[PDB]
RNA sequence: UAUCUGGUUGAUCCUGCCAGUAGUCAUAUGCUUGUCUCAAAGAUUAAGCCAUGCAUGUCUAAGUAUAAGCAAUUUAUACAGUGAAACUGCGAAUGGCUCAUUAAAUCAGUUAUCGUUUAUUUGAUAGUUCCUUUACUACAUGGAUAUCUGUGGUAAUUCUAGAGCUAAUACAUGCUUAAAAUCUCGACCCUUUGGAAGAGAUGUAUUUAUUAGAUAAAAAAUCAAUGUCUUCGGACUCCUUGAUGAUUCAUAAUAACUUUUCGAAUCGCAUGGCCUUGUGCUGGCGAUGGUUCAUUCAAAUUUCUGCCCUAUCAACUUUCGAUGGUAGGAUAGUGGCCUACCAUGGUUUCAACGGGUAACGGGGAAUAAGGGUUCGAUUCCGGAGAGGGAGCCUGAGAAACGGCUACCA
RNA sequence: CGGUAAUUCCAGCUCCAGUAGCGUAUAUUAAAGUUGUUGCAGUUAAAAAGCUCGUAGUUGAACUUUGGGUCUGGUUGUCCGG
RNA sequence: CAGGACUUUUACUUUGAAAAAAUUAGAGUGUUCAAAGCAGGCGAAAGCUCGAAUAUAUUAGCAUGGAAUAAUGGAAUAGGAC
RNA sequence: ACCCACUCGGCACCUUACGAGAAAUCAAAGUCUUUGGGUUCUGGGGGGAGUAUGGUCGCAAGGCUGAAACUUAAAGGAAUU
RNA sequence: GCCCGUCGCUAGUACCGAUUGAAUGGCUUAGUGAGGCCUCAGGAUUUGCUUAGAGAAGGGGGCAACUCCAUCUCAGAGCGAAGAAUCUGGUCAAACUUGGUCAUUUAGAGGAACUAAAAGUCGUAACAAGGUUUCCGUAGGUGAACCUGCGGAAGGAUCAUUA
């Protein structure tokens, strides 16, 4: 009905921005960006909802107009920007730098991140494409464009873009036995190294993943972010290292690790 | 206004829908352009997302292409003489696409002449050689030939006039152009 | 439009008004636990039933299979911690056989009376 | 469909943007574009060698076959250039805890590529609309001859 | 959390109902009513009618202040502190409400856009505007118009006439700009192995052509064109090409076209670096803008499958498009969406079509052995509508009603 | 039930039930194996078409690689807690 | 693996992928209890730290394992297979 | 043509039910709470009523199809003294 | 004992129905048709360029085509560009006049019902062989149960007459 939605209800928000049902009616919804909406992570929620810097929204604005927030580097000041997969977050003061990875369970996982590390961001590759006036461009699943790519990079591989300047440093091209993260569906938050590649020429390829405690899952291509050679990540991966225990071994695990 | 919708239609089984949501402006369609000969005169229709539509009501010039040749030309429309969707519209002289056009011709003619020397109807040494570098290129198809000879080539629109403004097209060429001729015999 | 709020009925009326046994069985348990009502008496019937639901749905499943094992353990462990169940009795069987008297013999009320403190029952109340 | 003449209408019939420049003379006289359909499809040699025309061939034309591909059996041939397919199958209905027989009649583009009798199964590839009711378009027709080769019983 | 009990008889066993019993984010209502927490609430009938008030406006160092505003005081003799108004920009298409319509419609899950539009967003990105090249706006072009000041009209309204000034990121115009490479033309010489001095054009967007967008492997003979090195027998060697399941795709190239789109005459704070010692040439961080391609928020359609009663609805659709074809028109684009010519189809006892709904669809809710039955106006997601019907303006987006135009009430 | 001993009316006293709640009305679900797929009935209680043919529908005899052997992974009971 | 070359076609069943959140079932957690909520917990009580799980929905589409059951197809003018 | 013995198909019948059933009774009315061989039709308390109405078929009588309002605590079945 | 129908009485439901009845809505024949949008014109007015002659007191840096200046500025007139009212055809199409049609309602002179209340009237049809055994189909007849043909059924008062 009549043009673009701009409110966004409580209940309707994306589940793991972990919000909660009450003290509220409406949801912070993410402004047009890099990311899709029920893919992205706003600047308020991370602010708010997960170090506690801030205690309300105002608080966030306050925080955000001072120009301290770094979104890759550049700065950022809508309460509603949508950060997403592997995207840095570097406060200048506290001098804490963030990489938005997802854990275990699902949720975007606060990921604390030195300065080495934080000067690059990886990129899946979406589209490889001649643009005008004949110039190579290959467009990352996380919002860029980037010119004249080395002209082995396919899609679906994956990109090392130094940040500062925008520049391609190096890539990990798709293949078996390769590590890989997931970012879609169930298997969301998991690690793994790709054992297979099913086609169906025709809709949706599928890929079959086996992660360190050899425990095989399959997922969509579109789902399937390389990270790099099996044992050897490019980035560093949160705590629990993408795994996901059963029920009960959590359980255990709670028990045999109490330290009150 | 006119609308584009498939409400207004019966379902495959032919039941007759009912009244569900008014026309929409999304659904929208505007009136024919229709567009005639003799002195450009050319309205901008504003169009979703912005962007202009040309409407062309009044166009007389066109450049045509000469498929065989590799060559365009600006040049005078005088008339539509066959139109396979209606007589109606000849019978206006109602230039749209796909219809069969007069060309003034003349200047198709000047190019070929530049270029072989040859003349249809019956200088420096670099040209010359030039000239003597081409020829049995210069055959051309019968008709084109006779054609030029009247004055006056057959050409088919290929832009639609309604839309863009621009009114091309191309000269009409091989077995197309026969067809076309002996559809207009028949018509007479 | 703001998210709704969760209500539970906690207890439940028997089937049939004045089945007299029933009745009188329901007031003898209201004197020795001085219960205010039937009302208490009927959500601790209804507790109990939840968690006799539990139980059967877990039985129904094979032993030994996840679902099973997490589930009715952890019902096991609230159990034995709220004292309900005895440490002979860690078994998920064992959690059919409860009966509404187990429950009533763990309120503050019933504790109160029998650590002292109270002389009776309704002076603990 | 077809049928016979190609140059049969008002219009003259051309592939659009094909060129078959009438000056250095060709083997094939007149240039034919054809492209296969992918997903496995092959492209008849009906289609390469024919003189017919078609927009809406999913081989010779300009619509490309994508989503989902169906088949089902010939229901009707009379409507030019068209068909209809009968697609059975079983609705469960979960009360009775059994399957009703149901119907759903596709109509479908027939490229003159093919020969078509009622009776005959058809693989139906979907692709852009080309009429009122017309989404698909057939790609693969699987009753061969039927019983073309001996119908005569005597040995 | 698998339960029944009273009533047909003089008594009996049944069939059968009626009556009881229990629940209802199920309404009403009758009596009562101390406390704590939580909290539905003009849906049902009349999508009946509406007094009065409010519900959408908005300004930052950073578009435009000569308020004849306030300042007032130790950046102004161009401005420079705040700042009403007004212009410009943006928003008012979200939200909120309601369920009247609506039964293959909506809607749900599922596809598709190789079938399109998309403000904003985040990435990208444009030496080519010139047009002959011995004296030219670019150290910056033009005319308006608001507020304001004054003169009024009317019983009246968020009615605006007349005059006088005055702004722009409003509205118009319109400059720089190389080097190279490539494509159109040849003053001549010297009889071939021919080969060139120098002159014009080339951005993008637009339009129609046309061409390229290759790729299953190796080895020839020679006939027409006839190159390059000749160590004058002759060799010929290293000879481009992205993506998809798939394209006439991406993209490039030749042809021209065009009532020639865009290519910064815009703002704030910084006041840094070389002296050819000019006030010269320079240079930092930003705002707004602007091209196409991205992407993001979206968008129209779209695939497959699924709706409640009814045969006291069995044939329905096709003059006035029904089903299909062809061409055009129209549209953001696909399509009988519409028009012309043609064909006679399309749906149906596996209920078409018609009728009803005290029908918005779904998530869900009540009940609660298993299976079911009934409900879902209503907090989330879709969809409709703003008394009824039309029709449009502005805009990225509305067939908008706290926009306009009409008719009916 | 009430026509002169009314345990049924109207009151008084006792008592029972639920209790800050309880009653009445109309729906609706369970009770209903009184809608039945699970799961009902049809000689006499309601109900077998007067009878046969018959398109759709539903349904439809049996029959094609079974048997052995050879190693080889597990997974719980056991045999001790090594 | 990466490419042909064509594969009788189903129904059924399997594991997987999708069936928004709330609701439902359910793990954790002394809202003083509870309905709830997604909180909290532990310190030197200088700072540290678990959390915010899981499971369901079978209609339709998609993916794969199975080949009993039920159907369909092939060589009888052989124009059949190598 | 009888007579005996066996055998398929038929109209029935007699005695027992170990099965059914409310019972009368039933070799099916059995192989049904130990509930599923395949199928078509019909019933859902008694009246109103095989009525009203609309179809349709009949020359007509009529047939097939077939309600509701309202009404009512029983109408019935088999057996008993 | 039980018990059936006619005619009575009192209520209450529904049914048919003369009324050329009434009302509302949905389609619709013929004819009209607001308003926008598009389009053919129209051209109030609004300006720009022509060197188109001025009075102007350096109307371009000293009598003079000003050592003539977007000079003083109107008759020009030609050439544009913008453009309101109005206007020709369309197109979408609310609506309106007279009819017709379907649906649902609604007055309704009269008529024919059924139920309820079952101390009215006339019989006694059925239940016993109910005093003519009951039923059923059908046809005729009657004051009313009903009676009487023709065919059938025991739910009959008969499971019965060998040879
Ligand atoms: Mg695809
Ligand atoms: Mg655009
Ligand atoms: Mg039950
Ligand atoms: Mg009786
Ligand atoms: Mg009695
Ligand atoms: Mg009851
Ligand atoms: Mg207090
Ligand atoms: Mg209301
Ligand atoms: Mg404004
Ligand atoms: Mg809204
Ligand atoms: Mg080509
Ligand atoms: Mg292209
Ligand atoms: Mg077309
Ligand atoms: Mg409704
Ligand atoms: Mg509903
Ligand atoms: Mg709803
Ligand atoms: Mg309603
Ligand atoms: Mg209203
Ligand atoms: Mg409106
Ligand atoms: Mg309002
Ligand atoms: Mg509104
Ligand atoms: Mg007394
Ligand atoms: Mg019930
Ligand atoms: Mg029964
Ligand atoms: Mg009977
Ligand atoms: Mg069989
Ligand atoms: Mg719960
Ligand atoms: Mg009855
Ligand atoms: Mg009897
Ligand atoms: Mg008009
Ligand atoms: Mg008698
Ligand atoms: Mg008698
Ligand atoms: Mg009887």
């Amino acid at each position: 009905a009549r043009g673009p939605k701009k409110h966004l209800k409580r209940l309707a928000a994306p589940h793991h921005w972990m919000l909660d049902k009450l003290s509220g009616c409406y949801a912070p919804r993410p402004s047009a960006g890099p990311h899709k909406l029920r893919e992205s992570l706003p600047l308020i929620v991370f602010l708010r909802n997960r170090l506690k810097y801030a205690l309300n929204g105002r608080e966030v604005k306050a925080i955000l107009m001072q120009r301290h927030v770094k979104v890759d580097g550049k700065v950022r000041t809508d309460t509603t920007f949508p950060a997403g997969f592997m995207d840095v977050i570097t406060l200048e003061a506290t001098n804490e730098n963030f990489r938005l990875v997802y854990d275990v369970k699902g949720r975007f996982a606060v990921h604390r991140i030195t300065d080495e590390e934080a000067s690059y961001k990886l990129a899946k590759v979406k589209k490889v494409q001649l643009g005008k006036k004949g110039i190579p461009y290959v467009v990352t699943h996380d919002g860029r464009t980037i010119r004249y790519p080395d002209p082995n990079i396919k899609v679906n591989d994956t990109v090392k873009v130094d940040l500062a300047t925008g520049t391609i440093t190096d890539f990990i091209k798709f293949d078996t036995g390769k590590l890989v993260y997931v970012t879609g569906g169930r298997n969301l938050g998991r690690v793994g190294t790709i054992v297979h590649r099913e086609r169906h020429e025709g809709g949706f390829d599928l890929v079959h993943i086996k992660d360190s405690l050899e425990n095989t899952f399959v997922t969509r291509l579109n789902n399937v972010f390389v990270i790099g050679e099996p044992g050897r990540p490019w980035i560093s991966l949160p705590k629990g290292k993408g795994i996901k225990l059963t029920i009960s071994e959590e359980r255990d695990r709670r028990r045999a690790q109490h330290g009150l | 206004g006119i609308s584009r919708d498939s409400r207004h239609k019966r379902a495959a089984t032919g039941a007759k829908r009912a009244q569900f949501r008014k026309k929409r402006k999304f659904e929208l369609g505007r009136q024919a352009a229709n567009t005639k000969i003799g002195t450009k005169r050319i309205h901008p229709v504003r169009t979703r997302g912005g962007n202009q539509k040309f409407r062309a009501l009044r166009i007389e010039t066109g450049n045509f292409s000469w498929a065989s040749e590799g060559v365009a030309r600006k040049t005078r429309i005088t008339g539509v003489v066959y139109h396979p969707s209606n007589n109606e519209l000849v019978r206006t002289n109602t230039l749209t696409k796909a219809a069969i056009v007069q060309i003034d011709a003349t200047p198709f003619r000047q190019w070929y002449e530049s270029h072989y020397g040859q003349s249809l109807g019956k200088t420096s040494k670099n040209t010359e050689r030039k000239w003597a570098a081409r020829a049995a290129e210069a055959k051309i198809e019968h008709a084109v030939d006779s054609q030029f000879g009247a004055g006056r080539l057959y050409a088919a629109i290929s832009s639609r006039p309604g839309q863009s403004g621009r009114c091309d097209g191309y000269i009409l060429e091989g077995e197309e152009l026969a067809f076309y001729l002996r559809r207009l015999t028949a018509k007479k | 439009p703001r998210a709704p709020r969760t209500y539970s009925k906690t207890y439940s009326t028997p089937k049939r008004p004045y089945e007299s046994a029933r009745l009188d069985a329901e007031l003898k348990l209201a004197g020795e636990y001085g219960l205010k009502n039937k009302r208490e008496i009927y959500r601790i019937s209804f507790q109990l039933s939840k968690i006799r639901r539990a139980a059967r749905d877990l039985l129904t499943r094979d032993e030994k299979d996840p679902k099973r094992l997490f589930e009715g353990n952890a019902l096991i462990r609230r159990l034995v911690r709220i004292g309900v169940l005895s440490e002979d009795k860690k078994k998920l069987d064992y959690v059919l056989a409860l009966k509404v008297e187990d429950f009533l013999e763990r309120r503050l009320q019933t504790q109160v009376y029998k650590l002292g403190l109270a002389k009776s029952v309704h002076h603990a109340r | 469909s077809t049928e016979l003449t190609v140059q049969s209408e008002r219009a003259f019939q051309k592939q659009p943007h094909i060129f078959t420049n009438p000056k250095a003379k060709a083997n094939r006289k007149t240039k034919r574009w054809y492209k296969n359909v992918g997903l496995g499809f092959k492209t008849p040699k009906t289609a390469i060698e024919g003189s017919y025309i078609d927009k809406k061939c999913p081989f010779t034309g300009l619509v490309s076959i994508r989503g989902k591909i169906l088949t089902g059996t010939v229901v009707s041939t009379r409507m030019h250039r068209t068909i209809v397919i009968r697609r059975d199958y079983l609705h469960y209905v979960p009360k009775y805890n059994r399957y009703e027989k149901r119907h759903k009649n596709v109509p479908a583009h027939v490229s003159p590529a093919f020969r078509v009798q009622v009776g005959d199964i058809v693989t139906v590839g979907q692709c852009r609309p080309i009429s009122k009711t017309v989404r698909f378009n057939v790609l693969k027709v699987a009753s061969a001859t039927g019983k073309a080769n001996k119908q005569f019983a005597k040995f």
